[PDB]
């Protein structure tokens, strides 16, 4: 199963 | 044995050709289970092997849930890149990230893994310690100060050290049959004469899972790793790799070369020689 | 910036003539993705062509498997060819079934 990202996992 | 689970996502742009595509893939060791595109026609969650096709709906919408809002996340991430490269809008350019948890023959953590590259540089990965970045360059530094303020390793760790292995372990537990099965190779020794007096003596293995392997040719017990042509660890389609070893040696010496296999599924370690 | 794609074929079992079977093209090692790939049969493109899901290596650099069924026989050549941002031309790899 994949992580949650979020929005502030943007680079 | 010792298992691990990775995802890896490509992110690439394509000025001109609309937007972004995002694609994930997802393994246990060396066998893909799930994948997403965003280019597909529906882009979800597909299964990829069948031992995940038990997980039901939830999971199916939770990963696709996830992959979908990446495809978004992921072109923000693209248009951010191009700006800290000082880049034009015309080239394509591409994010890879590569994430995920190692087992050991216990089942317990060894350690986890994150780790992005951009146009195939690296450019941040998380620490061992899962808690401090490594970023390659001043670009790479401004994502780290924006992922260290948003205490993103945090939630990395939480997830390597928590959901990736839970779920690592219950597939392994589900495909049991094959994840936890290792085929050893089968192996044979050709001989092709390059001349009147050189041949080539070709190691074969064939059919093995996982695809770590050592193949080696020795000559009166000396590894000939630079007089050896070795070719990259092939995958077959039916889940098994292969790979050949070679070596062209004096007529006549043929006897002299040994090939040495290692593989998971060798309990004892081959010796081959040409057997004419 | 970029990595040519490294390009092998065989088969997935040994081969023996008449006996249907599966032609693999595998290309590897190459930067960026967007990667050309057919399989020939006498030099003419095998329509029904599959390949694996993109994927890459710890070293950044992408791999594919490209595969369709085939019944080798002593006379039928089979090849993979292969274009890339990296290749001025298309590079056209034989089967050789000891390789």
């Amino acid at each position: 199963h994949p992580v949650a990202e979020a929005d502030y996992f943007e680079y | 044995g010792s298992h691990s689970m990775r995802y890896f996502y490509t992110a690439m742009s394509r000025p001109g050709r609309g937007e972004p595509r995002f694609i994930a893939v997802g393994y246990v060791d060396d066998t893909q289970f799930v994948r997403f595109d965003s280019d597909a026609a529906s882009p979800r969650t597909e299964p990829r092997a069948p031992w995940i096709e038990q997980e039901g709906p939830e999971y199916w919408d939770r990963n696709t849930q996830i992959f979908k809002t990446n495809t978004q996340t992921y072109r923000e991430s693209l248009r951010n890149l191009r700006g800290y490269y000082n880049q034009s809008e015309a080239g394509s350019h591409i994010i890879q990230r590569m994430y995920g948890c190692d087992l050991g023959p216990d089942g317990r953590l060894l350690r986890g893994h994150d780790q992005s590259a951009y146009d195939g540089k690296d450019y941040i990965a998380l620490n061992e310690d899962l808690s401090s970045w490594t970023a390659a360059d001043t670009a790479a530094q401004i994502t780290q100060r924006k992922w260290e303020a948003a205490r993103v390793a945090e939630q990395l760790r939480a997830y390597l050290e928590g959901l990736c292995v839970e779920w690592l372990r219950r597939y392994l537990e589900n495909g049991k049959e094959t994840l936890q099965r290792a085929d050893p190779p089968k192996t044979h020794v050709t001989h092709h004469p390059v001349s009147d007096h050189e041949a080539t003596l070709r190691c074969w293995a064939l059919g093995f899972y996982p695809a770590e392997i050592t193949l080696t040719w020795q000559r009166d017990g000396e590894d000939q790793t630079q007089d050896t042509e070795l070719v990259e660890t092939r995958p077959a389609g039916d889940r098994t790799f292969q790979k050949w070893a070679a070596v062209v040696v004096p007529s006549g010496e043929e006897q002299r070369y040994t090939c040495h296999v290692q593989h998971e599924g060798l309990p004892k370690p081959l010796t081959l020689r040409w057997e004419p | 910036i970029q990595r040519t794609p490294k390009i092998q074929v065989y088969s997935r079992h040994p081969a023996e003539n008449g006996k249907s079977n599966f032609l693999n093209c595998y290309v590897s090692g190459f930067h960026p993705s967007d990667i050309e790939v057919d399989l020939l049969k006498n030099g003419e493109r095998i329509e029904k062509v599959e390949h694996s899901d993109l994927s890459f290596s710890k070293d950044w650099s992408f791999y594919l498997l490209y595969y369709t069924e085939f019944t080798p026989t002593e006379k039928d050549e089979y090849a993979c060819r292969v274009n890339h941002v990296t290749l001025s031309q298309p590079k056209i790899v034989k089967w050789d079934r000891d390789m």
